């Protein structure tokens, strides 16, 4: 029995199975099977950590040697380090109540043997990604879980929408692959090596200009997989997958890679300011973009994943000021939130005979459906940190770091990180308003049909509900203590803010966004009910104003018509103007009109004379003559025969 | 739905709503092997596994230290921040 | 015809129908087709330059022109980042001193050498 | 190995002389004339000759053989497209199948076996036993080490001296 | 086949054997002028590849991406990018046949019209073609265990030592290598059936033994490139010049 | 059983004859090889004591990652045409 | 609420049984290698291994 092998052999199990046998098993035993499997990995890794918390010693493992050259080696190494067990109970807890979700959401659907393979391998990739113990099998299963996302945003092959928008969640994601190639190779060439021991052991060394360059690489890396502003588009792109993989990819997991790959670099993120700089104003750009894009949005999916990189945005601030167990804790806390939103809106979405996503088009579902009210209830008062809930405790301790910072300059994002908060409300109570608490707007027989789900849609909302609830006041002493010393990252003893945050807050910076992320939400519900004239104005300019905020703050066209279809233009430029047009007029196109009119001249010196024997005794005489009379221009100067030569070839051949 | 669909085609993750009807039969197989791959698996990866802290004893560390401090005098290397 | 890349290919083609570039996509979905997901007829022309007209293609937004759209992500750009640097003015001080170290602010403690104080150092 | 009989080759070119081509033979979209083709497609499947007649006989019974064998091969393939023929089943040998799995596949088994094997004799192994072997050469003293100790040991000379010796081949530079 | 598989690589020894012994003092005054036309042949058709009709035409023009991202190593004076153009080229020699199996064996016998146009959603009759092309697809890019990552990312390594900011811009390649080719493989493997094409054979057992062999190798030189490293070790020193 | 061939070197050798020239390179180059293990050897010691000292890496083991980043530049392979193509102090 | 089955599949289709075959093949062959370099000093490959003396 070996703890650190099973967690990575049972999801591999899982998903070479469906395949493999997918045709011999059949969908109903492979539900089951990759199912409990998944669940005999989350109680391992569970038990795991309580071992863990008994002493602080990672058991890592060994295998064979990928590549010895010179400087280097790599080797398959997995260690399970107190932030890897942090987003290894997550994930694998997220992981398995998808799957037994997905085995009642999905029964009516056809392929759903691949379906749960590829949820398994998901699973699998996003395993090796947080357990790998040097930089190059985190790029393993940093390329992988792109692929998944391939496999399984385009799971329906038919429609076209899914497959495009397949392709540009994948694109976005080999955008930043590009750059952590790049920071890969200035990783291996100034340390030697891959590993996070030595890199780290010597990582307060190396020169500040080299450090800057990588961080700023591996950021980039990170800013595209997690979701910040530079490319944002693809998660509310990749609604075209359905409910279980989106609440896979955008709770938990694929959000949840590029925070790790800065929650392990922050040791080596440390000794360099700039870039730490860069990553507070990035993430507090994007708390406020996403929050004002889900404000004016109106699908259900399309909100809820704008929700949640609004909070990619938190951990963000949360990394710029040098605090990274208040940036894991938030991670922790924020899967258990987002899988119970997105499962709670599949399952309104499933009970609904039209199955439609329009949130003006639900209406009033409160008495029809109790218990998906109750979940989606929880999931919202944990989401906007009202007390009690671990979104207090995740969320607003974030916003306190921002005011308890040494810096000046932090002061300013504190008003960006609470202004999103107050945004954190307003949808939020939109989406429990206009599908629980409105008039209804739907036609009759959806609400004669709407009926409670199956008990596999339940048990994980319940489970969800219950760990949603309870996980941070369990696991607030481990992340946030006085002094604690579970996570085993280095802060530089200057950006550590910790002691000073707590007691330099004044009261009413304290107790301000408690109780005005309360007031909001209760004002924007009671404006919805007795009123609804000042959200149904028809001034034009504020219409303009709602379709900027509707269209993705408009930053797809911003994308599409000036990177993407530019992009197209001047690729159709060049294999047309340079490689079809230009090089094959030095190349084969071009030298057969040259040598078809050389030839033809060549051909037709010859042509005129009706008597060749005049024409013959003709041409003797010009060369002798003109031979001589070159060899005469010739011995004086060598300068002035060249042109003549130049011309008696362009004479000769045109 | 329940469409009709082709029977002629074959594909290894099972093709449309692949039900055979010796599904418990195959199930039995399918548990022996995933049963026996990951035990053996498991005890077989069992010596390649090390504990993180307290590997090698600390004399040897300082010792080590020492040696690198021995090699560092010899070749006249100054420290990062002497300059 | 439409686009200037379509014009700048106008020269070089030569008994080749030149028809209207028309997004596949802005076609009405309702009208019945060969292939209903192409949106095409079966022997209908292809436009000079096809492949950004297809179905594939990008997605070319219809809402808003695109001059217009660029102004608006650049104002919104441009107003974030000039209240935050104007609101760095208006900032208030802090009520503590930031914390020392014993040790001579653990120069010993982060690498050093007694040569090496200022580089690895802290507050004292 | 096996045998041909000529005078049975002959009566098969007799009887392929009064069939039509293998375009007409089987194009009506049963058993009057498709019934003698079948019989010719088994005639296609079993063989006529082994090794040993084709080393000692002459090339006028081989032309005979490879006519006839090239008219059965259309009987059997065109007869399996449009319809022994009228059977369904599963055990078949394509042509190929015999000299890639049984002679192509094993030896590239067998290059990767040898490149597995032959792998650890590598630089690397060699050149850290060599330095290791060095350094009991220089001091002798940490033989007389128990087991664990001794590699240890090993490592605080591998620190405290290079052990190269890069700069003595280079003697034309001092 | 032979020639994509073969030729090219052919003339990847040739830049080893015969011009990095004697043209050393050469070789160093030119690395710049190497890097230029490297670079350049990367960007500039991997750019190219785009806007493409046909079909085998797309798998040529990345056979000239991956051959300039593998000369950039030869060049690269280092031991890594030496023995990364190596394992570039002999994985590039196993995945590039298979691609010019999936559109001309697979592809062309059955439909004999290469044009891109006419090939739609060949997943929902062909499912293991399909299943072929993508993780034949995936294996092209950069996209690791495959051995062609193996190449790729110790030959950027190598050209990123030589010259930086030639990497820099050399390393944008496993972006524009992933464009065409998921771009390609996205219109193949999805949608609904096509009009034009009527419904064929799955793929057959040689072409589908084919295709395991040149997959498999390709994937042994992923998980382990070090498999052929003892042949490797006396010529990834001999042609390095570091005085 | 573990053979162990003789160096020899470029400068005393002639180059007319084939045996001593090739014997002169590989040992150059065996001779980096061993140089590199040495390299490997100290990183293989710098990752135990990181994971040994836990905090106090910075002063428990700044000799070891200052020894691993002084050796980093210089100890590599090299190539033996350009010893044997130049001559130092000619 | 019937599963409806599609017709029955047998388990050990030839891919399973070759592709298991090989495999399995592979790694006891390699642990018997392990085996007898314990018993003998040198892998049993080794003793095929017969290339020429470097002198
Ligand atoms: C460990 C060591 C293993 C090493 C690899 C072993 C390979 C095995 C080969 C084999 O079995 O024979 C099949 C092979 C022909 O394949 P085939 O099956 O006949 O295909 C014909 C029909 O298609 C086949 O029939 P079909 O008509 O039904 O076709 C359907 C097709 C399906 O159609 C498809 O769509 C295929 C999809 C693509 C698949 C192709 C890629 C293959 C995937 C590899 C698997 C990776 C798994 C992930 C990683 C896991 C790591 C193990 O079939 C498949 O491909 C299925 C393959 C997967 C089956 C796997 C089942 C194994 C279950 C294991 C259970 C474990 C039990 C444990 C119990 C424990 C109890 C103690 O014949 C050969 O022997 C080829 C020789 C290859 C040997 C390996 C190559 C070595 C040398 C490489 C070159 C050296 C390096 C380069 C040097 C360069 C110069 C320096
Ligand atoms: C600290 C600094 C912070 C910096 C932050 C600012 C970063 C901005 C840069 C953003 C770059 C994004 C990456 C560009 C490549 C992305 C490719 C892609 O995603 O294509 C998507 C497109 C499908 O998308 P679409 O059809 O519009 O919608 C589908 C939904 N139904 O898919 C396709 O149609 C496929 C065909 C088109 C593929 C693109 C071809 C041209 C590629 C040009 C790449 C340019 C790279 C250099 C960019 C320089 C930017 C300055
Ligand atoms: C470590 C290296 C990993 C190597 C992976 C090896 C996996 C080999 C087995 C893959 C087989 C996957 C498969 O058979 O999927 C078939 C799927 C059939 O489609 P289906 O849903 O049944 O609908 C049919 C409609 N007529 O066909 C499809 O629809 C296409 C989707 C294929 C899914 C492939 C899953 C594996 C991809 C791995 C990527 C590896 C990249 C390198
Ligand atoms: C896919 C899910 C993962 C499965 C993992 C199962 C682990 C089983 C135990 C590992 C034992 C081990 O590998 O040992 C390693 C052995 C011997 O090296 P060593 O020095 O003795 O030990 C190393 C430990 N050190 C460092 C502490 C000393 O070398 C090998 O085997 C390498 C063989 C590679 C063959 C080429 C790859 C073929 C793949 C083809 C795929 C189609
Ligand atoms: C700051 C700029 C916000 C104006 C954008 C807008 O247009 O705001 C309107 C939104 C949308 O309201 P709705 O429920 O979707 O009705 C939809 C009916 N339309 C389509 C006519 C609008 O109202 C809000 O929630 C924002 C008001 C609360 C902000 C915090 C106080």
């Amino acid at each position: 029995y070996n703890a650190i092998s099973l967690i990575i052999i049972l999801p591999c199990i899982s998903w070479l199975f469906p395949l493999f046998f997918g045709r011999q098993l059949g969908y109903v035993f492979v539900t089951r099977m990759t199912s409990t499997l998944i669940i005999i990995t989350t109680l391992i890794t569970y038990y795991y950590f309580y071992q863990l918390l008994g002493n602080n010693n990672p058991i890592n493992l060994e295998l064979f040697n990928y590549l010895n050259i010179d400087y280097l080696d790599i080797n398959y190494n997995f260690e399970i380090d107190a932030l890897t067990i942090t987003m290894l109970l997550a994930i694998t807890t997220i992981s398995s109540m998808v799957h037994i979700y997905s085995i009642g959401y999905m029964e009516t659907d056809p392929h759903q043997v691949r379906f749960f393979s590829l949820l398994s391998m998901f699973t699998f990739w996003m395993i090796i990604l947080v357990t790998g113990s040097n930089y190059f099998v985190l790029f393993v299963g940093w390329e992988f879980i792109g692929v998944t996302s391939y496999l399984l945003i385009s799971f329906w092959v038919t429609r076209l929408q899914a497959m495009k928008s397949a392709l540009s969640a994948v694109l976005m994601n080999r955008f930043g692959d590009a750059f952590f190639v790049l920071g890969l190779c200035v990783i291996a060439y100034v340390f030697g090596t891959l590993n996070y021991s030595t890199i780290f052991a010597t990582a307060y060394l190396i020169n500040t200009d080299l450090l800057v360059l990588i961080m700023l690489a591996l950021f980039i890396a990170a800013m595209a997989k997690s979701a910040q502003f530079g490319l944002h588009n693809w998660l509310t792109l990749a609604m075209e997958g359905p409910t279980p993989v989106s609440s896979l990819l955008h709770a938990a997991t694929l959000v949840t890679a590029g925070i790790y790959l800065l929650l392990r670099s922050a040791n080596i993120l440390e000794y360099t300011p700039t870039v730490l700089f860069i990553i507070l104003w990035i993430g507090a750009l994007t708390t406020l973009s996403a929050g004002l894009i889900a404000i004016c949005s109106n699908d259900l999916k399309r909100i809820i994943a704008l929700s949640t990189m609004s909070q990619l945005g938190m951990m963000t601030i949360a990394i710029g000021l040098s605090a990274y167990n208040l940036a894991l804790f938030h991670l922790l806390g924020h899967a258990f939130f987002k899988a119970l939103l997105f499962m709670s809106a599949g399952s309104i979405i499933h009970s609904i005979l039209n199955e439609s996503q329009d949130i003006r088009t639900y209406g009033g579902l409160l008495s029809y459906l109790p218990y998906t009210y109750i979940c989606i209830t929880i999931a919202s008062l944990s989401l906007m940190a009202m007390p009690g809930l671990t979104g207090y405790y995740t969320k607003d301790i974030i916003i306190e770091s921002t005011y308890g910072s040494y810096s000046i300059s932090n002061y300013v994002v504190y008003w960006i990180a609470y202004l999103s908060a107050v945004l954190t409300c307003v949808y939020s109570m939109k989406i429990l308003y206009l599908t629980f608490y409105s008039n209804p707007n739907n036609n009759t027989i959806t609400y004669y049909n709407a009926h409670e789900s199956n008990i596999y849609i339940t048990l994980p909302m319940f489970i969800l509900a219950i760990f949603a609830m309870f996980a941070g006041w369990i696991l607030k002493d481990i992340y946030l203590g006085v002094g604690t010393d579970f996570v085993g990252t280095h802060i530089l003893p200057n950006n550590f803010s910790y002691f000073d945050t707590e007691f330099s807050i004044t009261q009413f910076y304290k107790l301000l966004p408690l109780i005005s992320a309360i007031l909001v939400s209760i004002l924007i519900v009671v404006l919805n009910e007795f009123f609804a004239i000042v959200f149904n104005l028809n001034n034009k300019y504020i219409n303009t104003v709602y379709s900027i905020f509707n269209q993705k703050l408009v930053s797809d066209q911003i994308l599409n018509h000036f990177i993407i279809f530019k992009g197209l233009v001047t690729s159709g430029n060049i294999a047309h103007h340079v490689d079809k047009g230009s090089l094959y007029r030095l190349g084969p196109v071009g030298i057969n009109r040259l040598l078809n009119k050389a030839s033809y001249n060549v051909i037709n010196l010859s042509s005129n004379t009706r008597s060749s024997l005049s024409m013959n005794s003709m041409l003797i005489l010009i060369t002798i003559v003109s031979l001589l009379l070159l060899v005469l221009v010739m011995n004086v100067n060598f300068i002035i025969v060249i042109p003549v030569l130049i011309s008696i070839l362009y004479i000769l051949f045109s | 739905g329940r469409y009709p669909f082709p029977k002629d085609v074959i594909s290894m993750t099972g093709g449309w709503w692949a039900n055979p009807s010796n599904w418990k039969l195959n199930g039995l197989f399918a548990t022996g092997i995933a049963v026996g791959l990951a035990l053996w698996v498991s005890t077989a990866t069992l010596p390649y596994t090390r504990r993180r802290e307290g590997i090698t004893s600390e004399s040897d560390i300082s010792k080590w230290n020492a040696a690198a401090g021995v090699w560092r005098e010899r070749h006249g290397k100054i420290s990062t921040g002497e300059a | 015809i439409r686009a200037s890349f379509d014009k700048a290919e106008e020269p070089m083609l030569g008994d080749y129908p030149d028809i209207d570039p028309f997004p596949a996509q802005l076609k009405n979905p309702y009208k019945k087709y060969d292939d209903q997901q192409d949106r095409r007829n079966l022997e209908e022309p292809l436009s000079v330059n096809d492949d950004l007209y297809d179905m594939w293609s990008p997605d070319r937004f219809t809402h808003f022109k695109n001059q217009d759209a660029l102004k608006y992500f650049i104002g919104f750009l441009t107003i974030f980042f000039g209240a935050s640097y104007v609101a760095t003015y208006f900032v208030p001080e802090k009520a503590a001193i930031p914390r020392e170290f014993p040790y001579e602010g653990l120069w010993k403690e982060s690498g050093g050498t007694e040569k090496s104080k200022a580089f690895f150092g802290q507050r004292s | 190995l096996r045998a041909y009989n000529e005078e049975k080759e002959l009566a098969l070119k007799q009887r392929l002389s009064q069939l039509p081509p293998p375009g007409k033979a089987f194009v009506t979209a049963k058993e009057a004339e498709l019934a003698e083709l079948a019989e010719i497609a088994a005639l296609y499947k079993t063989d006529r000759v082994g090794i040993l007649d084709i080393l000692l006989l002459g090339n006028k019974h081989a032309r005979l053989y490879r006519d006839n064998t090239a008219l059965l091969k259309d009987y059997y393939y065109n007869g399996r497209r449009i319809l022994w023929e009228i059977k369904r089943e599963g055990a078949e040998k394509e042509d190929w199948v015999n000299q890639m799995y049984f002679l192509y596949a094993p030896s590239l088994i067998l290059l990767l076996i040898v490149m597995v094997y032959k792998s650890r004799e590598d630089i690397t192994f060699w050149a850290k036993k060599e330095l290791d072997q060095r350094v009991l050469d220089k001091h002798p003293e940490i033989n007389d080490a128990p087991e664990n100790e001794r590699d240890a040991l090993i490592v605080e000379r591998i620190i405290a001296g290079d052990y190269d010796k890069l700069a003595s081949l280079q003697k034309k530079a001092t | 086949m032979i020639l994509a598989g073969l030729i090219l690589k052919l003339a990847l020894y040739a830049i080893l054997r015969l011009l990095l012994p004697l043209l050393c003092e050469a070789q160093i005054l030119y690395t710049p002028m190497i890097y230029i036309i490297s670079l350049l042949t990367i960007i500039l058709t991997s750019l190219a590849t785009l806007r493409q009709i046909d079909l085998k035409v797309i798998i040529a023009y990345s056979s000239i991406s991956h051959m300039g991202i593998a000369i950039l190593g030869v060049c690269s004076n280092t031991s890594l990018g030496i023995y990364g153009s190596i394992v570039l080229g002999v994985a590039h020699g196993f995945v590039s046949p298979a691609l010019f199996l999936i559109v001309g064996g697979i592809l062309y016998d059955r439909y004999h019209i290469r044009i891109v146009n006419y090939y739609k959603g060949l997943t929902t009759y062909m499912p293991q073609l399909a299943t072929y092309i993508i993780i034949l697809s995936f294996a092209n890019i950069g996209t690791p265990l495959t051995g062609n990552f193996t190449g790729e990312f110790l030959s950027l390594q190598g050209g990123f030592i030589r010259n930086p900011i030639i990497g820099g811009i050399s390393c944008i390649s496993v972006l524009l290598a992933a464009i065409y080719q998921l771009k390609l493989t996205n219109k193949l493997t999805g949608g609904i059936s096509s009009i034009y094409m009527h419904r064929t054979n799955d793929v057959t057992i040689r072409e589908k033994f084919i295709m395991n062999i040149l997959i498999i190798s390709t994937l042994i030189i992923g998980i382990c490139p070090q498999i052929m490293y003892n042949l490797l070790y006396w010529t990834v020193n001999n042609y390095i010049y570091i005085i | 059983e573990h053979q162990r061939p003789e160096l020899v070197s470029f400068d005393d050798i002639n180059y007319n004859d084939h045996k001593k020239v090739r014997e002169a390179q590989e040992s150059y180059t065996r001779e980096q090889f061993i140089r590199l293990e040495a390299l490997k050897t100290v990183r293989k010691a710098l990752e135990k004591c990181y994971e040994e000292s836990g905090p106090n890496h910075f002063e428990d083991c700044k000799n070891l990652a200052e020894q691993y980043l002084d050796m980093l530049p210089t100890h590599r392979l090299q190539g033996y045409l350009g010893y044997q193509r130049n001559d130092p102090s000619k | 609420h019937g599963p409806e089955l599609t017709p029955a599949v047998p388990f050990f289709q030839p891919y399973v049984l070759k592709w298991a075959g090989v495999s399995l093949g592979l790694v006891a062959f390699y642990q018997f290698n392990s085996s007898y370099e314990a018993k003998n000093g040198h892998t049993w490959v080794e003793t095929f291994f017969h290339p020429k003396s470097r002198e």
